[PDB]
RNA sequence: GAUGGGGAAGCUCCGUUUCAAAGGCCUGAUUUUAUGCAGGCCACCAUCGAAAGGGAAUCCGGUUAAGAUUCCGGAACCUGG
RNA sequence: GCUUGUGACGGCCCGUGAAAAUCCACAGGAAGGAAUAGUUUUCAUGCCAGGUCGUACUGAUAACCGCAGCAGGUCUCCAAG
RNA sequence: UUGACAUUGUGAAGAGACAUAGUUUCUUUACUUAUUCAAUGAAGCGGAGCUGGAAUUCAUUUUCCACGUUCUAGCAUUCAAGGUCCCAUUCGGGGCUGAUCCGGGUU
């Protein structure tokens, strides 16, 4: 017979078959476990005067939070520890290494009343 | 002593081109079948300044023969083209200035401008402004074809190498003093970093073969052998004669 | 004819974009492939000595054909033949008291460079295949010489993967017959006589004559119409 | 002009908020006469070729 | 400044699209089914490099011992879905 | 009037005074679409979401560099009679 | 920089000796596959053929050129419309031709 016919002068790489791995054995033994849950993601309510304000006054909770957790690990972790809803999270890093979560929580709420049911003052 | 001046320049670290205003380099059409079977039209949309450059440049755009689509090429302007002017390109082409036809194709006598060195080299010869290379005969047999360059050489090339109709446009330029230390300035501003000029007369001598002595003075004769020596050749290099030229230049 | 027009394009330089060509002559190859194609064109520009050139003469497609059918009756044992041969005779001749003689005496071909080699070397062969492709061919470029002169006929033949498929190996470089069953002695020594007529009679003429120095075609042209008008006016 | 409706980003004609309008008066008359003197060319070098 | 490469005894030097088989999008084909092939393109061939260059979009009033075009009140706008 | 913005112009050059992401438009017309009901999210209105790091203060005859709370040095914006 | 040796092969003509058969060595000038330089998203190379015709026929063609684009700052893309053959006529879709043949040396 005879030859084939490329139209293209340009003679590119062949697409071949890429299969999956199929290891003969596992990774690592054991999957870690969560390395983020809520306990490690909220560490400590921050209790400085004029966090208590925020409080009082703004319906708001102060926590000490994880470096490692944004604002969507922050909210979940309150909504799960605290059974609350969270209007907006809002969060700074402490001139000590540490993350501020200004946390207000939405208008059902009373952060006064839902910081001394965990029992500070 | 210390690498003079001359030496320098060749690791160009602060003696490379200023380059960034530059349109791009100016180039004939790529060597097709079009151009080397028939002719192929292009429109000049644009004549523009080129930095550093004294000649404009003429954008000028043509179709693509193997896709739908226009190529844009940049040429050196030959005086008189214009833009809506449609221009030639090809074997088959018409002596009109401003269109590019192989020198074989060319009476003797036709004046042409970014003439190629070998066919397809997209233009070496005559691109400086005012410049122009004349063709004074051909050799039919062994497609040839002797030209005459800037310079006064005479130099064969082939027949089928390529050249454009006309001279370059932005003669005279050097016609006009300069004037003042600051044109200059702003002349090799955006040029190459060669401006202004110590003298080495006036340098010391670890600086320069010139350099030093309690009068300035070269001291020794400054035409400098060929086969002197990277850090020698400094003056009237390879100088086969020397002082003022009397009487007509002129090649014959 | 409808509502249906004539519109014929217009592909003459200069309008209508060129429309979609065969451009495999002007495709760019891989490196690999332009690399074996240019060993297959230097190999025959340059002039090829005639020790090397003896090998592009190969066997002629018909005492080819029948030369595979004769060899195709003695092909090895395979796997199977033999594990079935040895619980054939492991058994049997270990038993019933045979002398490792309960099985019949083999006709094979014989493969193996090395063992044909002193096969040839012993005049024990009857006949033997070269291949001609054997890249490193110094493998095999003394061949010719040693059956010549061990008075052996020889053929080279095309089909290293062919000698190969007849052992059951992928390449074989050679293949051999020194022994053969009677019903089949006529059969090659019929093979043998065209075989002997196209190599070891000829070996002393081809010996003398150096190959390759061909042109490309479009130098050839050139000369063969350089070389029309110059003289013939 | 990803954030405001289409009619801010064209006039109503052929090439509409890309071309000028005189731009396009230009481009049909000279398409026109162009595409006429086409049948013009051929047909006298039709007549050449029979007269010749 | 990596990479196919080329130098260099070597630490490494050269080159940056270079003399390389350099890669991914749009949907169709699935109604064993989850995504294999069927077209056609596009050949652009890393990446780092600007808190004064380019650049989607927020404002006023109030508020603290110390923050604010970032919180509060009100009223907007942009991007993705 | 003063400062700043901006326009329509004018002088100058052998100086003619970046790039890229990104956004839109047009030419094209592959296609996909209605009457027993289709097409339309570049029109309005409506729902959800927008992470990560910086953010205090000094910026200088004392928070910077000059061994220092040094008559030195260190880029800039606002500007009343 | 200059020479020699190696990379280093192939022809042809001419000189050079065993001393007017060609083994060999130099000079000239040919060749291309080594080496070398440019180019290009390796696109139209080389060889033949179709037609047009200049051309003058000393039997009939011995040849040489051509062999789609130039008043105009438009338009030129969906394997191309046309023609023709198929699938079993559905919408869709395929071959050939349109676009001559041969050699895969990108030039
Ligand atoms: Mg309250
Ligand atoms: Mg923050
Ligand atoms: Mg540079
Ligand atoms: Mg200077
Ligand atoms: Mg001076
Ligand atoms: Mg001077
Ligand atoms: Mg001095
Ligand atoms: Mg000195
Ligand atoms: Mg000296
Ligand atoms: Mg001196
Ligand atoms: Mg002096
Ligand atoms: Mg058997
Ligand atoms: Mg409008
Ligand atoms: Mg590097
Ligand atoms: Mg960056
Ligand atoms: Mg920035
Ligand atoms: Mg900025
Ligand atoms: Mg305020
Ligand atoms: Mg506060
Ligand atoms: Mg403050
Ligand atoms: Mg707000
Ligand atoms: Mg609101
Ligand atoms: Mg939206
Ligand atoms: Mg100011
Ligand atoms: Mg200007
Ligand atoms: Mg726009
Ligand atoms: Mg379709
Ligand atoms: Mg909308
Ligand atoms: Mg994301
Ligand atoms: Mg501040
Ligand atoms: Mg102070
Ligand atoms: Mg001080
Ligand atoms: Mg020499
Ligand atoms: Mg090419």
């Amino acid at each position: 017979k005879a030859l084939k016919v490329r139209t293209s002068a340009t003679f590119r790489l062949p697409k071949t078959l890429k299969l999956a791995r199929a290891p003969k054995y596992a990774s690592k033994a054991v999957p870690h476990y969560n390395r983020l849950d809520s306990y490690k993601v909220i560490e400590q309510p921050i209790t400085s005067e004029t966090a208590m304000k925020k409080v009082e006054d703004g319906n708001i909770l102060v926590f000490q939070v994880s470096m490692k957790a944004n604002k969507y690990q922050i909210k979940k972790a309150v909504k799960e520890l605290y059974e609350v809803d969270v209007l907006k999270v809002n969060t700074l890093v402490r001139p000590n290494g540490t993350k501020k979560a200004y946390v207000r929580l939405t208008a059902d709420y009373d952060a006064l009343d839902i910081a001394n049911r965990i029992g500070y003052i | 002593g210390r690498v003079i001046r001359n030496q320098r320049k060749g690791a160009g670290s602060i003696f490379t081109s200023h380059t960034r205003l530059r349109q791009g380099a100016a180039k004939l059409r790529t060597l097709d079948y079009a151009e080397r079977h028939g002719y192929i039209r292009g429109i000049v949309k644009q004549i523009v300044h080129d930095s550093g450059r004294g000649a404009p440049l003429a954008k000028v755009v043509f179709r693509d023969p193997y896709k739908y689509r226009l190529r844009e090429e940049i040429f050196i302007a030959n005086e008189g083209v214009h833009t809506g002017q449609f221009i030639y390109a090809g074997k088959k082409a018409s002596l009109n200035v401003g269109n590019v036809l192989p020198l074989g194709s060319v009476p003797e006598g036709t004046i042409v401008s970014n003439v190629e060195e070998k066919p397809g080299d997209r233009g070496a010869l005559a691109r400086a402004s005012g410049n122009y290379v004349i063709i004074i005969g051909h050799n039919p047999d062994e497609n040839k074809t002797r030209v005459r360059l800037p310079s006064g050489a005479k130099k064969v090339i082939s027949s089928d190498a390529r050249g454009v109709i006309g001279v370059i446009a932005g003669g005279g330029r050097v016609d006009k003093p300069l004037l003042k230390a600051g044109r200059a300035f702003h002349k090799y501003r955006l040029k190459r970093n060669s401006w202004p000029k110590t003298r080495g007369v006036a340098m010391n001598p670890v600086d320069h073969p010139h350099g030093g002595g309690n009068h300035q003075h070269i001291g020794k004769a400054s035409t400098i052998s060929r086969g002197a020596v990277s850090g020698q050749k400094a003056g009237l290099i390879a100088a086969r004669r020397t002082g003022l030229l009397r009487g007509s230049q002129k090649t014959q | 004819n409808p509502l249906t027009h004539s519109t014929p394009k217009n592909f003459g330089i200069g309008q209508a974009v060129q429309p979609k060509r065969n451009l495999s002559r002007y495709v760019k190859w891989p490196e690999y492939v332009r690399v074996q194609r240019q060993k297959k064109i230097l190999s025959i520009r340059l002039k090829v000595p005639p020790t090397i050139a003896q090998f592009q003469y190969t066997l002629d497609r018909n005492t080819a054909a029948e030369t595979f059918k004769l060899f195709n009756k003695y092909r090895p044992e395979t796997a199977a033949e033999k594990k079935e041969r040895l619980t054939k005779e492991a058994a049997a001749v270990a038993e019933g008291k045979s002398k490792q003689d309960a099985s019949p005496k083999p006709y094979a071909v014989k493969y193996g460079l090395n063992h044909v080699v002193a096969l040839i070397e012993n005049k024990k062969a009857k006949l033997v295949l070269i291949a001609n492709d054997v890249d490193p061919i110094e493998l095999v470029v003394f061949l010719p010489a040693l059956c010549k002169k061990m008075g052996v006929p020889y053929a080279i033949v095309k089909g290293k993967a062919r000698l190969g498929t007849l052992v059951n190996q992928k390449t074989s470089a050679v293949a051999a017959l020194t022994e053969v069953r009677a019903e089949d002695e006529a059969a090659l020594a019929k093979l043998v006589s065209t075989i002997d007529a196209n190599f070891a009679d000829k070996y002393d003429e081809v010996k003398k004559h150096w190959g390759g120095g061909i042109l490309g075609n479009k130098a050839q042209a050139k000369m063969d119409k350089r070389a029309k008008n110059s003289d013939s006016a | 002009y990803a954030t405001v409706s289409k009619t801010h980003k064209t006039v109503s004609r052929a090439y509409g908020g890309s071309r000028c309008a005189n731009c396009v008066k230009e481009r049909i008359i000279r398409a026109f006469l162009i595409e006429e003197q086409k049948i013009v060319k051929k047909v006298v070098k039709e007549q050449t070729e029979a007269a010749k």
